[PDB]
């Protein structure tokens, strides 16, 4: 039999290693770990790109397998389009909340 | 705060920073050496009235040019600098390993400097080979030290390597496939693939060597049934691979360079130019053996030797041909950067085809260990190098300061060093046909002309180095701060700002799968 | 039999650059018939070739090392 | 293809404390055994001063510079043979 | 030996060294002709106001840029390979001669008949004769039979060497307790000067080697006189 | 034995402003002084004995 | 915590372009002098 | 506050205190061979192993006591951990190319036979096969433990490391005890020469593998690791397998086709 | 690039300045050195 005795990660995982666990528990990435899925990018429909500040940078695939990245500071406010492709982006800021 | 920020770094730039002064440093040493070498030559007969000397003063050269000149700078200097900027990244994967692999270069360079200083120093030539290097014809300290030297720099390049394979496959955003990454991150991580497999095979060579020497080994000494073309064979092992690991960070710079100052969004053909890369550093592991063709060396291993040497001339034409194709239909900027590219684009390719020459071991039997290999080598390193590493610098010094540079000054010294190398090298073609042997402290009087100018040419390189400090100290001194910086959709490095804050990507970029 | 002897044949056993082990060789198969010969009561005459054959290959300073080593006792071939 | 057993199909720490326990130990008791019944000194070789062996170009770094590091006296000759 | 501003090879002695003249002028001018493309092309790609900017296709240039490449490699590999196993195909020699590496000096040892071998040192710049060559006598020259097919056997008793005679096509490592073989065919009488080509300490630069070739009379007059 | 875990969790995530060599308390001074002690002694004799053997003693 | 921005980010002062000028002089001049040290160092000993 | 999951490390002193350590060691080997003297040389592996110590506690530190090894720095710690394997095998590559050079082309100064004339190899049945049965038992005990751990199993963890360590220290034993029995040293020519370079780099190996199990055991006695979280233990055992696979090829090589 | 004027104008006397002093670092140690080779030698 096994007499246990070995801690689980639930019981004995600590900083930013436990809020990434619990986070993914309910379905959540403060912590950026995966790549989000693309709108349509319509000025209706923009990419919404978090941040805990004002401004971000957006890299930009503007077509499957470019290899050549767009890159560009995402400023809160009017939506802003890829200077190459012309998709819409939008910063949703929020503080670091738990 | 001083020694916590320079001594305890744990912060990529700052290594970077650390690397550049370093390899800086290191290159004044190797020029002056280089200087001593040209003046004893600069004039038929003795100048330093002691060959051994001399020879010492080559082997010193070739260390501190390769390992603590080129290396530091490429890998250390810009590797550490830019490829955490251009992928995104916060920091390297070990940002305290990363700390260790610089500051073994300080102690490396030391043992170097020891080696130099006792007995008679060590005058073996940068191959070392046996029994030149063993203990009845280099008795003492020097060869041991000099080996030393080598374990210390090759476990610093070795823990480098596995910093940036690691930082280049794990951290990129999560979107950026390896085919979504500049040409210079892959230059980076093909390098620090070929270092991770060479250095341990030159480190098993020198080791049995160190044994030989002091424990009473006898991998490479007749007397035991040793031999002295195992230690060769160890050696280029590695040595090929070598000159693939110096080029290869040129190779991404120039492709930044001519992408940047052509106006261009991308450079041309960029899969051919990861493939190319690939290739040269694949076929770089199965061509050692060209180094040894005077060595008694059976006719099907010569054969095999010399076809598979030639097919490196196609991946490496691919990007010759589409740095080319870059230019083409550019909005040229004539910056002094874009003139280091272009002059590395030219004399690159002359010295690769004086390696294609060489390739064929029936010609290499005539031009081994004569000034021709120096004239190859000093065309494709030492230029292909240099001028890769001060387009480089011209172009991200004020990336890396917040300081512009003076391009009149920039230009002045670019053209300067263009003459002298010219100058110093291209006649080295000529000693090197007519015989004159590689290693000589003094030639017959015949090889008098092409030796004296090129010695004078050395002087002209003299004055480039000298202004190339001046200019640095302008830039310095007149603090010229950056405000713009054009093509930032396509250069990630400068989006953070001149110089960019001790931390950047504290919040990583978005990139989304469509 | 092969008299006017100029110097050693090509010997299709060693055909490469290094001819280390023909030297080698020869001088094994001279010293091992010259043994033969005594041990039978035989004439040396008959080794001859492998004497011509390894007096043309063998560097003076190998010969006389390898010489030295079988009145020593400390020759490391089989004869 | 020496070696056939049924895949043992439970807890996986079990089946590797099964194979500890009933083969991989078991087979070093059977070689410390075997090891046990080879294990008699054997006459030491007449010495030859063989110059391919016992290779002096420096003294070692300890004891009188003509030791090796773990030299037996009753199987090691120096250059100029066994030690009385 | 070489003259002064020389730019090329010596002139050939020996028609192996004239097979690589052919091959080095063959090689040469395909060097000269890329080395100028490239320098042409880039000066065509920096000499227009025209742009094009937009993403360029790649595939159909890079099948040019790979195949012709090839082709040039093939038409250099073919020759090269040629006169590699024409220089390795048997040779059946009249003669066998036999050098030593030393630091720093050349020995000589011709053992086919008699017992003859002599050490073969630079005459120091102080001691030539009037004429004479620095760096490039020596005391006892090599006289060697012309218009015949002499073996050399090569070795060292002490550090690396190499036993080089350009205008012969020669350059062979001397490596000590191995046996190294090359052949030595000269078509012309004359004195052939070469210098050690493997570092070998303070004096690498002094140990050179002269080879003397003579009618066969000679050689055997000359071989008697030095027993 | 018994997992204290998470009494060291406490002491090592103390906000405190320590770097993480120096969190463990008075024990991580007296170890890393002594080890730079080592260190830069060390590398003053390296220093001494390359200046011994630069130059020759009949 | 550190310092930020042009002139900050390197281990040296650029606050005073004459020491600047005194510090650059010996770091590349002590680099550039150390073999024509190490050679006269090589000769005397002999 | 960052929003990504990677570790800003702080600033450390170990990288340089490990720099010099290995200026100590290697200039105190150069005193040793040369000066007769054994002084730095002791200073330089003092300070070795203080770096060492501090360093890998503060790794201790950053991932049990504070959290940062997400699943993102541990991956690339994974990474190292091969990429560092595989550079030790190319090391040990050079090694068997000395040896196979040496012993394929057996030079005349050797008798032109491999073994040479005068050298009596030691019987691959007797302790080499030993010494193969004990590494090969250890890499199933180890096997056992991970598999233990994984199941949240601590008594069987720390029994089946126990054991492999156990076997550790009996081939490191068994191996100094055949040094000592060897008819041949490191001084009889090219056979000596390979022979105990690559069987004394492979037991430095050994010795430096037992040392890394050893943490391991110590850590899993403190409840460091959890059954899902312990790259440690993982690292310790890919490192012990390689030091069994090159134990496999030595004797092989070495001890069976070399005898 | 663009940037802003210089913080500490550099005039011309002061880049004559700096050009010398750098210059002098690099040629006079060398210069030294080698002026008194011949010294050396007869040691
Ligand atoms: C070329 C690299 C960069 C530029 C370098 C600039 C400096 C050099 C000038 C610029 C010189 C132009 C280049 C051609 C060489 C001229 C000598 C020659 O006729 O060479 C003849 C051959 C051998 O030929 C023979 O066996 C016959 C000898 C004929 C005897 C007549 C004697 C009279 C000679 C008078 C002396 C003149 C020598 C010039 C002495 C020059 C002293 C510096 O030599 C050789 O094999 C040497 C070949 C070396 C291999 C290097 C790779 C070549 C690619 C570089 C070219 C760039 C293209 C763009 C071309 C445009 C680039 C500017
Ligand atoms: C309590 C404080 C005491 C702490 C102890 C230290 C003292 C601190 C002072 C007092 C602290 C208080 C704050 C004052 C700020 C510094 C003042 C200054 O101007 O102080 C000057 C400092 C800094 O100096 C250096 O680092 C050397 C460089 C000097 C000028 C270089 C200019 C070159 C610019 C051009 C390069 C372009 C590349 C950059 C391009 C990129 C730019 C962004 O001096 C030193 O005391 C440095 C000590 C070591 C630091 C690590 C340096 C890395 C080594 C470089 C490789 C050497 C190769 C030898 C190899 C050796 C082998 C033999
Ligand atoms: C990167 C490699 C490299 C570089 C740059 C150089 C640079 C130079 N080297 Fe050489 N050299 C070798 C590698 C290199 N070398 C090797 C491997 C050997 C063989 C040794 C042996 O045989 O064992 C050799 C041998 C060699 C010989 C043959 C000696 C002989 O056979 O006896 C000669 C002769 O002229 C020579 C001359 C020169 C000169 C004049 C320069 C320079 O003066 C020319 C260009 C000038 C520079 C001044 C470079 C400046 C760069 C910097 C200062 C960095 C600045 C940093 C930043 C901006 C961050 N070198
Ligand atoms: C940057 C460093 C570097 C690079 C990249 C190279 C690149 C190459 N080198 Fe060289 N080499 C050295 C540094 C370098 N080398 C050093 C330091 C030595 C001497 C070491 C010593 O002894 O100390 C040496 C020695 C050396 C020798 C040994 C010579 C001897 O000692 O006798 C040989 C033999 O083949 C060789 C071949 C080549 C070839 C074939 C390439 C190829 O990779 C080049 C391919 C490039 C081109 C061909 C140009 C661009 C291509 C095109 C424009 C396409 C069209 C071209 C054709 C169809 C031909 N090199
Ligand atoms: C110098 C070399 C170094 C080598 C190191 C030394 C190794 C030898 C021993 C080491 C320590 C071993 C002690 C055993 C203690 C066990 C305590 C834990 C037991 C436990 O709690 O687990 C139970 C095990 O019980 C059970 O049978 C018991 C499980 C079996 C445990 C003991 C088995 C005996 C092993 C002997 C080894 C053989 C070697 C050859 C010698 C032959 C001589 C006879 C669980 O039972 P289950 O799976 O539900 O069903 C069991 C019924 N079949
Ligand atoms: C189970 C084995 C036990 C562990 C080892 C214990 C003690 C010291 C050994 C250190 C480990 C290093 C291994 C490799 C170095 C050399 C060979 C050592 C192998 C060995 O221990 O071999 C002994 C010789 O040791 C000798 O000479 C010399 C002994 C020590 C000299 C120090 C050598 C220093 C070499 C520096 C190597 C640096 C390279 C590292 C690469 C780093 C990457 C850049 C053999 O004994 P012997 O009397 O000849 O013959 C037996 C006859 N009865
Ligand atoms: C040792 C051996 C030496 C080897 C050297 C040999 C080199 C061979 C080179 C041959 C190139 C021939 C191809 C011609 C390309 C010229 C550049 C260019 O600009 O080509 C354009 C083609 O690009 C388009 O459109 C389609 C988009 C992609 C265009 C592809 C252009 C290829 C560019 C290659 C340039 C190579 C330069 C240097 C080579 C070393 C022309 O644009 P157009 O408006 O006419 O067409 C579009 C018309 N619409 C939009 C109205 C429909
Ligand atoms: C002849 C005498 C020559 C002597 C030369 C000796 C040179 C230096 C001696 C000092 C070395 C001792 C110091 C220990 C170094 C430990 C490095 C380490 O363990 O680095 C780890 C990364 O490498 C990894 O994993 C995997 C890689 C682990 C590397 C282990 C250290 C190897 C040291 C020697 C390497 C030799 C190279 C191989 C060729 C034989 C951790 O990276 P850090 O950035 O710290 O932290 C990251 C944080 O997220 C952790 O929380
Ligand atoms: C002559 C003197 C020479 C040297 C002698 C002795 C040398 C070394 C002693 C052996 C090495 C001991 C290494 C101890 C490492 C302990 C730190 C550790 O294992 O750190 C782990 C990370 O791994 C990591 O850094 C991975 C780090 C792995 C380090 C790899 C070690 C190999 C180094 C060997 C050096 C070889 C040199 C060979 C000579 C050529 C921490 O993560 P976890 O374990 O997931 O814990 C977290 C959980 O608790 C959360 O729930
Ligand atoms: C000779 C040296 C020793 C070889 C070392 C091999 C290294 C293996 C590392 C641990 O990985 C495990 O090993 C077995 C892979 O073959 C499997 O075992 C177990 O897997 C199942 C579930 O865990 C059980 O049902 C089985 O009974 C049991 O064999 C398991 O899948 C796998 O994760
Ligand atoms: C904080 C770390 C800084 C520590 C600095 C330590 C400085 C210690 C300096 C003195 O030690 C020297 O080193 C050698 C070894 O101790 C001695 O030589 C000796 O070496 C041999 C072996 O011990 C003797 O047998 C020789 O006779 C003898 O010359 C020498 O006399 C002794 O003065
Ligand atoms: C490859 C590197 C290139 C180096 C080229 C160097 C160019 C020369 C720089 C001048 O260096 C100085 O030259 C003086 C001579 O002109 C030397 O004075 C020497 O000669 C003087 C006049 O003969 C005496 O007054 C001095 O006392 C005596 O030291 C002086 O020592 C030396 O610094
Ligand atoms: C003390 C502890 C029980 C309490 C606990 O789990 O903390 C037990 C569990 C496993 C035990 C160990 C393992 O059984 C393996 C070893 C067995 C040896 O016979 C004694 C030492 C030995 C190393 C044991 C020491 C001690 O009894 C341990 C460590
Ligand atoms: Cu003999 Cu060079
Ligand atoms: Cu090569
Ligand atoms: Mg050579
Ligand atoms: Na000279
Ligand atoms: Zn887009």
């Amino acid at each position: 039999a096994s007499g246990g005795g070995v801690p689980t990660d639930e019981e004995q995982a600590t900083g930013l290693e436990r809020e990434v666990m619990l986070a993914a528990r309910k379905g959540q990435d403060p912590y950026n770990i995966l790549a989000p899925k693309a709108t349509s990018g319509t000025k209706e429909d923009p990419n919404l790109v978090p941040s805990i500040t004002n401004k971000r940078i957006v890299g930009c695939i503007c077509e499957e397998d470019n290899s050549t990245v767009i890159w560009f500071w995402l400023h809160k406010g009017e939506a802003q389009r890829c200077p190459s492709c012309g998709t819409h982006y939008k910063l949703v800021p929020h503080q670091l909340a738990h | 705060m001083f020694i916590n920020r320079w001594l305890f770094s744990t912060n990529h730039k700052d290594i970077g920073t650390l690397y550049l002064l370093f390899g800086a440093w290191a290159g004044m040493v190797g020029t002056a050496l280089s200087l001593l070498i040209r003046a004893e030559l600069g004039q038929p007969g003795t100048l330093l009235g002691d060959d051994q000397i001399y020879n010492v003063v080559v082997t010193a050269h070739a260390f501190v040019m390769i390992f603590f000149m080129v290396m530091p700078i490429m890998i250390g200097g810009f590797g550490n600098w830019l490829v955490p900027l251009m992928i995104g990244a916060p920091d390297m994967a070990f940002p305290r390993m990363n700390n260790m692999s610089f500051w073994l270069l300080p102690p490396s360079f030391l043992l170097l400097l020891a080696s130099s200083m006792v007995e008679a120093g060590a005058g073996t030539g940068w191959t070392v080979y046996p029994p030149l290097a063993g203990n009845l014809a280099h008795a003492g300290a020097s060869v041991d030290l000099t080996i030393f030297s080598l374990h210390l720099a090759g476990v610093s390049s070795i823990l480098g390597a596995i910093n940036f394979i690691t930082t280049i496959i794990n951290m990129k955003p999560p979107a950026m496939s390896q085919y979504q990454t500049p040409l210079f991150v892959w230059s980076v991580m093909i390098t620090a693939v070929l270092l991770l497999l060479s250095l341990p095979v030159l480190a098993a060579g020198i080791t049995m060597l160190l044994t030989d020497r002091n424990l009473n080994t006898t991998f490479f000494d007749p007397a035991g049934g040793g031999d002295p073309i195992l230690y060769q064979h160890l050696f280029w092992f590695f040595g090929h691979p070598e000159v693939y690991i110096l080029i290869l960070p040129g190779f991404g710079m120039i492709s930044h360079i001519v992408t940047y100052y052509s106006g261009k969004k991308e450079p041309f053909g960029y899969m051919g130019m990861v493939w190319a890369m690939m290739s040269i550093g694949f076929l770089g592991f199965i061509v050692w053996a060209h180094h040894m063709f005077t060595v008694g060396m059976d006719v099907d291993t010569r054969a095999y030797f010399t076809s598979a040497t030639m097919i490196i001339a196609i991946p490496t034409g691919v990007k010759v041909f589409s740095w080319l194709a870059t230019l083409h239909g550019g909005n040229i900027k004539w910056s002094p950067a874009m003139m280091w590219a272009l002059g590395f684009i030219f004399l690159f390719t002359v010295g690769g085809l004086t390696g294609i020459v060489l390739a064929n071991s029936s010609l290499d039997i005539v031009l081994h260990d004569t000034y021709y290999v120096v004239a190859h080598f000093h065309y494709v390193l030492s230029m292909g190098a240099v001028f890769a590493i001060m387009g480089g610098f011209v172009h991200w010094f004020p990336l890396f300061s917040g300081y512009t540079l003076n391009d009149t000054w920039a230009k002045i010294h670019f053209a300067i060093m263009f003459v002298g190398v010219n100058m110093t090298f291209f006649p080295q073609h000529f000693l090197g046909l007519s015989g004159m042997p590689r290693r000589y402290s003094d030639y017959p009087d015949a090889y008098t002309m092409w030796n004296t100018i090129s010695s004078m040419g050395s002087f002209i390189s003299l004055t480039a180095v000298m202004l190339m400090v001046f200019i640095i100290w302008e830039a310095f001194a007149s603090k010229r701060e950056v405000l713009t910086v054009d093509l930032t959709t396509t250069n990630l490095e400068w989006l953070n700002g001149c110089p960019p804050p001790y931390h950047t990507f504290e919040e990583p970029t978005y990139v989304n799968l469509k | 039999k092969i008299k006017n002897y100029q110097t050693a044949p090509f010997d299709s056993r060693f055909p490469n650059q290094n001819q280390t082990r023909n030297c080698w060789q020869n001088y094994l198969d001279f010293h091992r018939c010259e043994k033969a010969m005594t041990a039978k009561g035989g004439d040396v005459s008959v080794c001859e070739w492998y004497r011509r054959v390894y007096k043309s290959l063998c560097p003076i300073s190998w010969v006389s090392t390898w010489d030295d080593r079988r009145a020593e006792g400390t020759f490391p071939g089989k004869i | 293809a020496s070696a056939a057993k049924g895949d043992h199909g439970g807890t996986g720490a079990r089946t590797w404390r099964f194979l500890t326990f009933g083969l991989a130990l078991p087979s070093v008791a059977l070689c410390t055994l075997n090891s046990w019944l080879h294990s008699g000194h054997r006459e030491r070789p007449a010495f030859i001063p063989y110059h391919h062996l016992r290779i002096r170009t420096k003294p070692f770094s300890w004891g009188d510079g003509n030791h090796t590091f773990f030299h037996n006296p009753r199987v090691n000759p120096l250059p100029t043979g066994y030690e009385k | 030996m070489a003259y002064p501003m020389q730019l090329g090879f010596q002139d050939a002695t020996s028609p192996i060294m004239e097979e690589l003249l052919h091959f080095h002028d063959h090689t040469l001018m395909i060097v000269f002709l890329i080395s100028s493309l490239v320098l042409y092309i880039i000066s065509l790609m920096l000499t227009t106001k025209l742009t094009h900017t937009s993403t360029m296709d790649a595939q159909e240039v890079e099948t040019i840029w790979t195949i012709l490449p090839a082709i040039i490699l093939i038409l250099i590999a073919l020759p090269s390979l040629r006169i590699l196993y024409m220089m390795d195909e048997i040779n059946n020699p009249s003669l066998t001669v036999k050098t030593m590496g030393h630091q720093w000096y050349w020995s000589y040892e011709y053992t086919d008949y008699e017992d003859l071998s002599f050490d073969s040192y630079m005459i120091p710049t102080s001691e030539l004769k009037p004429g004479e060559l620095r760096l490039l006598e020596v005391d006892n020259r090599v006289v060697l039979p012309m218009e015949m097919t002499i073996r050399m056997l090569v070795s060292s008793e002490d550090v690396l060497h190499s036993w080089a005679v350009p205008s012969l096509g020669l350059k062979t490592d001397a490596i000590p307790g191995r046996l190294n073989q090359t052949t030595l065919m000269s078509s012309r009488p004359g004195l052939y000067y070469g210098q050690c080509s493997e570092i070998c300490g303070s004096n690498h630069s002094f140990m050179p080697i002269v080879l003397e070739l003579v009618p066969l009379k000679y050689f055997e007059k000359w071989s008697a006189s030095m027993l | 034995f018994e997992n204290r875990v998470a009494e060291k969790q406490k002491l090592f995530q103390e906000d405190n402003g320590l770097p993480v060599h120096l969190k463990g308390g008075a024990t991580d001074n007296i170890l890393y002084r002594v080890t730079m002690t080592l260190c830069l002694g060390g590398t003053l004799y390296s220093l001494y004995c390359l200046g011994w053997a630069s130059f020759p003693h009949k | 915590h550190y310092e930020e921005g042009p002139g900050k980010n390197i281990p040296f002062s650029v606050e005073n372009k004459w020491r600047l000028l005194a510090m650059m002089t010996l770091f590349f001049g002590s680099g550039f002098a150390a073999p024509f040290f190490i050679v006269r160092h090589q000769l005397l000993k002999k | 506050h960052q929003t990504h999951a990677y570790h800003m490390v702080n600033p450390s002193p170990w990288p340089l205190t490990g720099a010099l350590s290995a200026l100590l060691m290697t200039s105190g080997l150069t005193m040793w061979f040369h000066f007769n003297s054994m002084t730095l040389l002791m200073i330089g592996l003092t300070t070795n192993m203080l770096t060492m110590y501090q360093w890998w506690r503060d790794v201790i530190r950053e991932s049990t006591f504070q959290g940062h090894h997400t699943p993102a720095v541990q991956k690339g710690l994974r990474y190292g951990m091969i990429l560092f394997i595989i550079s030790e095998v190319l090391f040990f590559t050079g090694f068997f190319w000395a040896f196979y050079h040496s012993s394929l082309a057996p030079t005349p100064e050797l008798g032109g036979c491999w073994p040479p004339t005068g050298i009596h190899p030691l019987n691959p049945l007797e302790v080499p096969l030993l010494n193969t049965s004990v590494l090969l038992a250890s890499g199933v005990s180890i096997t056992w433990a991970h598999h233990s751990l994984m199941e949240g199993d601590r008594k069987h963890m720390l029994q089946a490391l126990f054991i492999t360590i156990t076997l550790g220290v009996y081939f490191t034993l068994l191996q100094a005890s055949e040094y000592y029995e060897a008819p041949f040293t490191i001084s009889d020519g090219v056979y000596g020469s390979t022979f105990f370079v690559a069987t004394g780099f492979h037991g430095l190996h050994v010795i430096i593998g037992s040392t890394f199990l050893i943490v391991c055991f110590f850590r899993q006695l403190k409840f460091h690791f959890t059954s899902n979280h312990h790259f440690g233990f993982e690292a310790a055992a890919w490192y012990w397998h390689f030091v069994d696979v090159v134990w496999l090829f030595l004797y092989v090589s070495i001890y069976w086709w070399g005898s | 690039i663009t940037a802003k004027p210089a913080k500490t104008p550099t005039s011309p006397k002061e880049q004559a300045i700096g050009l010398s002093v750098t210059f002098l670092s690099f040629l006079l140690p060398a210069g030294w050195v080698l002026y008194h080779l011949d010294n050396y030698k007869k040691s």
